[PDB]
Protein backbone atom coordinates (compact mmCIF):
# COMPACT_ATOMS: atom_id res chain seq x y z
CA UNK A 1 0.00 0.00 0.00
CA UNK A 2 2.97 2.30 0.38
CA UNK A 3 3.66 2.06 -3.36
CA UNK A 4 0.09 3.15 -4.05
CA UNK A 5 0.46 6.01 -1.60
CA UNK A 6 3.57 6.96 -3.57
CA UNK A 7 2.13 6.79 -7.08
CA UNK A 8 -0.63 9.05 -5.80
CA UNK A 9 2.10 11.67 -5.55
CA UNK A 10 3.10 11.10 -9.16
CA UNK A 11 -0.56 11.81 -9.91
CA UNK A 12 -0.62 14.99 -7.81
CA UNK A 13 2.41 16.14 -9.77
CA UNK A 14 0.46 15.70 -12.98
CA UNK A 15 -2.40 17.80 -11.60
CA UNK A 16 0.03 20.54 -10.65
CA UNK A 17 1.78 20.32 -14.01
CA UNK A 18 -1.48 20.90 -15.82
CA UNK A 19 -2.04 23.91 -13.57
CA UNK A 20 1.47 25.10 -14.43
CA UNK A 21 0.87 24.68 -18.15
CA UNK A 22 -2.41 26.55 -18.01
CA UNK A 23 -0.87 29.46 -16.16
CA UNK A 24 2.10 29.51 -18.51
CA UNK A 25 -0.22 29.67 -21.49
CA UNK A 26 -1.99 32.60 -19.86
CA UNK A 27 1.29 34.41 -19.28
CA UNK A 28 2.27 33.76 -22.88
CA UNK A 29 -1.03 35.21 -24.11
CA UNK A 30 -1.06 38.30 -21.94
CA UNK A 31 2.60 39.04 -22.59
CA UNK A 32 1.89 39.06 -26.30
CA UNK A 33 -1.11 41.32 -25.76
CA UNK A 34 0.74 43.72 -23.48
CA UNK A 35 3.79 43.77 -25.75
CA UNK A 36 1.95 44.48 -28.98
CA UNK A 37 0.57 47.53 -27.26
CA UNK A 38 -1.62 48.92 -30.02
CA UNK A 39 -1.98 47.05 -33.26
CA UNK A 40 -0.62 48.36 -36.52
CA UNK A 41 -4.22 49.29 -37.32
CA UNK A 42 -5.15 50.90 -34.05
CA UNK A 43 -2.37 53.35 -34.86
CA UNK A 44 -3.90 53.73 -38.30
CA UNK A 45 -7.16 54.73 -36.66
CA UNK A 46 -5.45 57.43 -34.64
CA UNK A 47 -3.71 58.80 -37.71
CA UNK A 48 -7.09 58.79 -39.42
CA UNK B 1 -5.30 6.17 -8.09
CA UNK B 2 -6.57 7.17 -4.66
CA UNK B 3 -9.48 4.79 -5.19
CA UNK B 4 -7.29 1.87 -6.08
CA UNK B 5 -5.36 2.71 -2.91
CA UNK B 6 -8.51 2.74 -0.81
CA UNK B 7 -9.51 -0.62 -2.27
CA UNK B 8 -6.13 -1.90 -1.15
CA UNK B 9 -6.74 -0.45 2.30
CA UNK B 10 -9.99 -2.40 2.24
CA UNK B 11 -8.27 -5.65 1.32
CA UNK B 12 -5.73 -4.96 4.06
CA UNK B 13 -8.55 -4.55 6.58
CA UNK B 14 -10.13 -7.75 5.29
CA UNK B 15 -6.88 -9.64 5.78
CA UNK B 16 -6.75 -8.21 9.30
CA UNK B 17 -10.25 -9.54 9.91
CA UNK B 18 -9.25 -12.96 8.63
CA UNK B 19 -6.24 -12.87 10.94
CA UNK B 20 -8.30 -11.95 13.98
CA UNK B 21 -10.47 -14.91 13.07
CA UNK B 22 -7.38 -17.11 12.87
CA UNK B 23 -6.28 -15.95 16.31
CA UNK B 24 -9.69 -16.69 17.78
CA UNK B 25 -9.64 -20.11 16.12
CA UNK B 26 -6.22 -20.73 17.63
CA UNK B 27 -7.31 -19.69 21.11
CA UNK B 28 -10.30 -21.99 20.86
CA UNK B 29 -8.56 -25.03 19.37
CA UNK B 30 -5.41 -24.82 21.47
CA UNK B 31 -5.17 -27.35 24.25
CA UNK B 32 -4.79 -25.01 27.22
CA UNK B 33 -8.00 -23.16 26.47
CA UNK B 34 -10.57 -21.80 28.90
CA UNK B 35 -12.41 -25.12 28.92
CA UNK B 36 -9.37 -27.07 30.10
CA UNK B 37 -8.64 -24.72 32.96
CA UNK B 38 -12.31 -24.60 33.93
CA UNK B 39 -12.42 -28.38 34.18
CA UNK B 40 -9.19 -28.50 36.14
CA UNK B 41 -10.37 -25.72 38.45
CA UNK B 42 -13.66 -27.42 39.23
CA UNK B 43 -12.04 -30.83 39.63
CA UNK B 44 -9.26 -29.56 41.90
CA UNK B 45 -11.76 -27.46 43.84
CA UNK B 46 -13.75 -30.58 44.64
CA UNK B 47 -10.58 -32.43 45.65
CA UNK B 48 -9.39 -29.48 47.74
Amino acid sequence: MQEQALTELDAEKKILEQSRAGAQSRVDSYRALYDENVSAEEKRTMDL
Amino acid sequence: VRRTATEMQREHMEIQQAQTQAQLEFLQRKFSNKALYSWLRGRLASIY
